[PDB]
RNA sequence: AUACUGCACAGC
DNA sequence: GCTGTGCAGT
């Protein structure tokens, strides 16, 4: 069993300051597609206290946040605001006529509590009515913040899913919503939990919280990736694809398929896929050819629509072992498209064998031991740059089987997904464990459950993230 | 490193019957002979590493339709349903082999001891603790990698009030004792289980 | 639903 | 083995 270690790939922003940290490499570098100064308009929905708190937060973060950093103070820089030392080279702004407000009578009508469906859909409709008033007005916002009040939060929390229907109705709009709880805008009252009743939810330090929220606002408003994943030694335009299977919330066991692409530098495309038949547990909604061929053809159609070319490498990775009919369909479609390099890997969030315990420090982030046929990828770990392991106990590997084998070995696959791990947009945290086509599965399922009938499904991960 | 290199026997006794795995265990518990717990659940056949002529009854199958083959051609088989059957047979064989001072779980599937310090001979420091109440258990898992079968070892604790009464709410304490690892608490347990297993139809090798 | 890591329970 | 839910610490 041969062993090796791996180092994390560097991140490129403006062809300067090749750094691993997504926060320090934003603070002291030139971020991607920067300008001399840009304005991003925010829109807020909620009662007047939430709007006042949101405006106070937005106009107080520009002064500066502390940067003490008790555990490895290079984990985050002190946030200096978006003034002269702007980490995104912009200046945020909020329009006066953009921000909305709902009266107490409608909130009490929601809080009448008939059951946990009617109040939920009434609050949903009213929110999209306020959002349509936002959109049809003159002050159109780039990113909308839904800072719902604590009473409506408890009315939603008394239980469907509010978030799924909210994103399903906002998919037909022009701006992506950026729902943020009222505790997150510096309010002294903590939100009550669901099961533990008389308990207070926890939250990070203020500086890292502001860093994550402001970077998420930066993506959701400005349509531009912050950090790119520059390729390794000898790569081309690949088509990293994950496949997920979800069950609807109306009591139907139809394990419907999806498809997610993260081809160019981290840009993602979410496609609906085909129907769902023949699942005792769920392994083949790619039955024979009639689903898999035209699902891959639709994937290549989207790739031809954007890139006006064809992918050189396809790296279909999932978590459930496939069958011979699905493999035959994938191989036939890729041969009809003339694909050069292919891989069909199933990745295990399982395989209880935990090894390489030696050494005084815990095991490093990135370490490959290749069992004779299958690899043991350690994607979460520790570094001397971060000093220690501030996480929890022992990390969890993944094991990769190239079922229906192809023209690649396991070292290339392990190095590729260890390049693929830290291109995460929901977080600027460094120690990540899952590839983004795998982590995106739950996030796209929780929204695509509630689309329902046949409409324009569209393809943008910005709605789901 | 924690994985364990099983060594297979050279003979396999097979048979073909039309029985059912409930009344068969019923007659084998109301029998008047040596009881054995490595005869496999009848998925259509009957596979074991034992001669049924010298068993207790062996009335599951008739005598003239028993065959003996080599385990090399059956261990190297694709069509992984047979691999699952082989893992089933190996699990029953392991449950029968070290069955005297052990107990098998029904929910979490572990092998708990049933206070004993259990000192074992080793060249390193004598790190022996209470094993028979904070027990010591492990979940065996069979996996065939490359040309060789392998057991996956996973340590855990089974909690009991007096050794016979089951636990009630000791799961958070079990989780808290699990959350204790500083590169000494797991390697020592793997070493202890290897030393116990090294001391029979299945031969166990040295973990890497 | 600012997050990530980790842990527990249920279903097939 | 893989889909669903719920917390605790940074
Ligand atoms: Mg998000």
């Amino acid at each position: 069993f041969e062993t090796r270690i791996f180092d994390e790939p560097e991140l490129e922003f403006g062809d300067h300051h090749h750094h691993q940290d997504p926060r320090l490499g934003l603070s002291e570098a030139g971020p991607l597609q920067t300008f001399l100064g840009d304005v991003i308009k925010i829109g807020v929905v909620g009662n007047s206290k939430t709007i006042e708190d949101t405006r106070k937060f937005i106009e107080t973060v520009s002064s500066g946040v502390e940067g003490k950093g008790e555990k490895h103070p290079n984990m985050h820089p002190p946030f200096p605001g978006l003034g002269n030392q702007s980490p995104y080279r912009c200046r945020f702004e909020i329009e006066d006529g953009a921000t909305a407000a709902l009266t107490k009578s409608k909130l009490d009508k929601i809080g009448k509590e008939p059951d946990h469906y009617r109040a939920v859909e009434m609050a949903v409709d009213e929110i999209i009515g306020e959002l349509q008033a936002m959109d049809d007005g003159g002050s159109r916002p780039d990113v909308a913040i839904i800072a719902l009040p604590v009473k409506l939060l408890e009315r939603v929390w008394n239980a469907p899913n509010f978030r799924g229907m909210l994103k399903a109705k906002a998919m037909g709009l022009s701006f992506p919503i950026q729902i943020v709880w009222e505790d997150v805008i510096d309010d002294k009252v903590t939100i009550p939990q669901k099961v533990k009743e008389s308990s207070s939810r926890k939250i990070q330090d203020i500086a890292g919280r502001t860093w994550n929220l402001m970077t998420s606002l930066y993506y959701k408003g400005s349509g531009r990736i912050p950090w790119r994943r520059m390729p390794l030694e000898g790569e081309f335009s690949a088509c990293y694809v994950g496949i997920s299977f979800y069950r609807e919330a109306d009591g139907q066991q139809l394990f419907t398929s999806a498809a997610q692409m993260f081809d160019e530098r981290g840009r993602g495309f979410v496609l609906k896929g085909r129907r769902a038949r023949t699942e005792s547990r769920g392994r083949h909604p790619y039955m024979a050819r009639e689903d898999a061929k035209k699902i891959i053809e639709d994937v290549l159609a989207a790739y031809k629509l954007h890139h006006k070319t064809l992918p050189a490498r396809v790296f279909i990775l999932k978590t459930s072992r496939f069958k011979d009919e699905e493999a035959d369909g994938i191989i036939a479609a890729l041969d009809e498209a003339g694909t050069e390099l292919r891989d069909l890997v199933w990745v295990q969030e399982s395989y209880t064998a935990r090894i390489l315990r030696d050494g005084n420090y815990p095991v490093l982030r990135g370490t490959f031991v290749d069992l004779h046929g299958k690899g043991l990828l350690y994607t979460s770990g520790s570094m001397p740059y971060y000093g220690t392991y501030p996480g929890k106990y022992d990390p969890n590997p993944l094991l990769l089987c190239p079922h229906h084998t192809s023209e690649s070995t396991v070292a290339q696959l392990a190095e590729e997904i260890f390049s693929l791990t830290k291109v995460n947009w929901n977080s600027t945290q460094m120690n990540q464990r899952l590839p983004i086509p795998i982590r995106a599965a739950r996030k796209v399922g929780e929204v695509l459950k509630y689309v329902g009938e046949g409409e324009v499904i569209s393809a943008d991960y910005r709605k789901y993230i | 490193i924690n994985m364990l290199p099983l060594t297979l026997p050279n003979e396999m006794y097979i048979a073909s019957t039309t029985y059912e795995p409930r009344k068969a265990i019923a007659v084998i518990l109301n029998g008047d002979g040596p009881k054995r717990f490595d005869w496999v659940i009848n998925g259509g056949t009957f596979w074991s590493f034992h001669d049924p002529r010298t068993s207790a009854c062996s009335e599951i199958v008739d005598i003239d339709q028993v065959e003996a083959i080599n385990t090399k051609e059956l261990a190297l088989h694709d069509d992984i349903d047979e691999q699952n059957r082989f893992s089933h047979l190996l699990r029953q064989t392991l449950r029968y082999q070290t069955d005297s001072d052990l107990g098998w779980d029904k929910d979490h599937k572990a092998l708990y001891f049933r206070s004993r310090n259990f000192a074992y001979t080793s060249s390193k420091k004598k790190t022996d603790a209470n094993v028979v109440v904070r027990h010591h258990a492990f979940s065996p898992r069979f996996e065939l990698m490359a040309d060789q079968w392998y057991l996956i070892i996973t340590p855990t604790y089974y909690y009991t009030t007096n050794g016979y009464a089951p636990h009630q709410f000791a799961a958070p304490l079990l989780a808290g004792k699990k959350r204790l690892d500083k590169s000494a608490a797991l390697r020592g347990q793997v070493i202890m289980w290897h030393r116990f297993l090294t001391q029979a139809y299945l031969m166990f090798g040295e973990p890497p």
